């Protein structure tokens, strides 16, 4: 399924994923497209912080869902 | 009056490029990325609308959230900071081509990087990996084992096989005969040890058959995992290596941000780029190379802190919870920087800043930028929150 | 009943306590620790004694201990439930870390509070924009809640 990842700057990238992929796998796919290490990322879905070990299905993420990529965090 | 009577060196040095990007980052922060302030404000309202109070005076509730937002403060993603450096120094087209080239693993003494620095203006991009090996195991029966839904990056001990389920869910055999695994399987019987860690220093093999098996399994996995690709990217930065006249006079300047620690702006404000430049080309590369060959956590933490801590925190950056226990891998790639286009790129960003956010000093131009972002965020939130 | 690591960690915490930290296991639950951290010198919490509870989850030591402040404290890294914003950066928890390591980091956080998101944490906004007044507030709370409380 295709999902979207949006940044504070409005930049949107499209990912091809499976509901069984972990958040860790999604961050690796963001690295492949933007060159940003997974440890330098935070992903948010509908106000919820996404944790590394859980799956997209765990957060009910589906086709054409939009995740928010946070690139500034203090704490 | 001296303006028309004097000329200046028309040749652009790499040092001019370094000082201008440093000056602009120090003074303008995110504005050097070229994104309109109203764009940041509109997108910030999207992620922060859930923080606004729902009752009372909504204009006041919105202003509290608008005042507390940090939307115009710079990224502290090390990867995002490297992207912006590439975009300014190479142009967006050049950075897109640079992003496709290959990373090269730094050799044990750093020689391959040393041998990849010809005497022209160069940009080096670095991606550091950490070894994300498994730390836990579980005894499981083959009937009840399903790699599609089992926890990943974990060791699974079956009665006739020992496997590693990697980060993508692929099953990898760990070379153990069914005789060995049947022994290890039936020796581990204690309830809290059916699902435990692999490298518990308090397990004494002489104490029992169960601890002897757990210890044997730990020795097996550590040896097998040395041959498996568990590298995951952790840090990113760039190094500007300007052209010099003499090999003895060559210096480098690392640029970086760091997750939850500091921005490129603060890196420059603390002059850590100049501090590290004092190590010289080979001295810096040697510390970088030792980061990947040492197996002592204290040495790894000391070098990591020296190279990557914010200015002043070198001795406390990798202590306690931040001690560097994972092995590290340094990867690099190199490309040339044309000072003429890079300086031109920076001058065009300066024009955008001066045309759209004018002011008498940099502090007032940044304040105007933030105000415009705040005004756009206010309007977005005022519409969104009519929906009770 | 318990893995040897938990037993030996407990023994060493009792016989070799961390300076300025008292950590004792619960008599009825050996996975539960009652902790007191003294406010560091030259911090706004100087002179205070802060109670915390620490729990070793089933998955310990592959999972981190769970810790909460039980004493009220005005600090940009502690929320209203007493949870603490620490966490090793650019890496995860590993069994190479132990209880003593967590307790040391909380004490270090009291000396060197890190920034936090001003949103959903008004203490972080005060520490960023009015540090002298935020420190003044932390001192008052230390006198009110963290003195003569043990």
């Amino acid at each position: 399924m295709q999902i979207f990842v949006k940044t504070l700057t409005g930049k949107t990238i499209t990912l091809e994923v499976e509901p069984s992929d972990t958040i860790e796998n999604v961050k690796a796919k963001i690295q492949d497209k933007e060159g940003i290490p997974p440890d330098q990322q935070r992903l948010i879905f509908a106000g919820k912080q996404l944790e590394d070990g859980r799956t997209l299905s765990d957060y009910n993420i589906q086709k054409e869902s939009t995740l928010h990529l946070v690139l500034r965090l203090r704490g | 009056p001296l303006g028309s009577m004097t000329t200046s060196k028309l040749e652009k040095t790499g040092l001019h490029v370094h000082e201008k990007i440093k000056h602009m980052v120090k003074n303008y922060g995110t504005m050097i990325t070229g994104i309109p302030a109203e764009i940041l404000g509109q997108n910030e309202a999207e992620i922060s609308v859930g923080y606004v109070k729902k009752m009372g005076n909504m204009k006041e509730n919105i202003a509290e959230v608008v005042r507390k937002s940090e939307m115009t403060q710079p990224t502290n993603s090390a990867g995002k900071a490297s992207n912006e450096v590439c975009d300014l120094l190479l142009g967006t087209e050049g950075a897109s081509e640079f992003e496709k080239s290959s990373y090269q693993v730094l050799s044990g003494d750093g020689s391959n990087l040393k041998g990849s620095l010809p005497n022209k203006n160069l940009l080096v991009r670095v991606e550091m990996d950490r070894f994300n090996a498994p730390q836990k195991y579980q005894k499981i029966k083959r009937e009840e084992f399903n790699p599609e839904t089992a926890e990943k990056n974990k060791i699974y001990l079956l009665e006739d096989q020992l496997v590693y389920l990697d980060i993508f869910g692929k099953v990898i055999d760990l070379g153990q005969t069914s005789d060995t695994c049947h022994r290890l399987f039936n020796a581990i019987t204690t309830p809290f040890y059916q699902n435990y860690i692999l490298y518990d220093e308090y397990i004494d093999p002489e104490e029992s058959a169960e601890e002897a098996a757990m210890f044997e399994m730990g020795e097996i996995v550590k040896a097998k995992m040395k041959n498996i690709d568990c590298w995951t990217a952790t840090h990113s930065f760039t190094i500007f290596v300007p052209e010099s006249d003499s090999e003895d006079t060559r210096t480098l300047y690392p640029y970086q941000a760091y997750w939850t620690s500091h921005t490129l702006q603060q890196w420059f404000s603390g002059d850590k780029d100049e501090k590290l430049s004092r190590l010289g080309i080979d001295g810096y590369i040697e510390k970088l190379a030792l980061l990947g060959t040492t197996t002592d956590s204290k040495i790894r933490s000391s070098i990591y802190g020296e190279l990557f801590s914010p200015p002043g925190k070198e001795h406390v950056f990798c202590t306690g919870m931040n001690e560097k226990f994972s092995p590290l891998r340094v990867k690099f790639k190199v490309t040339e920087v044309n000072p003429e286009i890079a300086l031109q790129n920076l001058e065009e960003v300066q024009e955008f800043i001066d045309t759209n956010y004018p002011g008498e000093n940099a502090k007032d131009q940044c304040e105007l930028y933030k105000i415009k972002a705040q005004e756009a965020m206010t309007k977005q939130l005022e519409m969104r929150l009519l929906i009770e | 009943g318990l893995p040897r690591r938990i037993i030996k960690e407990t023994q060493r915490l009792l016989a070799e306590p961390v300076p300025g930290i008292k950590a004792e296991p619960d008599e009825s639950n050996a996975r539960y620790f009652h902790v007191v951290i003294a406010g560091p010198q030259d911090s706004p919490f100087e002179g205070g004694t802060f109670k915390l509870e620490l729990f070793l989850p089933e998955e310990y030591p592959m999972a981190a201990p769970k810790v909460r402040f039980m004493t009220k404290i005005y600090h940009p890294n502690v929320d209203k439930l007493g949870r603490i914003c620490l966490d090793i950066l650019k890496d995860k928890w590993s069994p190479a870390l132990q209880i003593r390591t967590v307790l040391l980091s909380i004490q270090a956080l009291l000396s060197a509070p890190n920034p936090d998101d001003p949103l959903a944490n008004d203490v972080a906004e005060q520490w960023k924009t009015n540090e002298a007044q935020a420190i003044e507030t932390a001192r008052a709370w230390t006198r009110l809640y963290a003195m003569n409380n043990i």
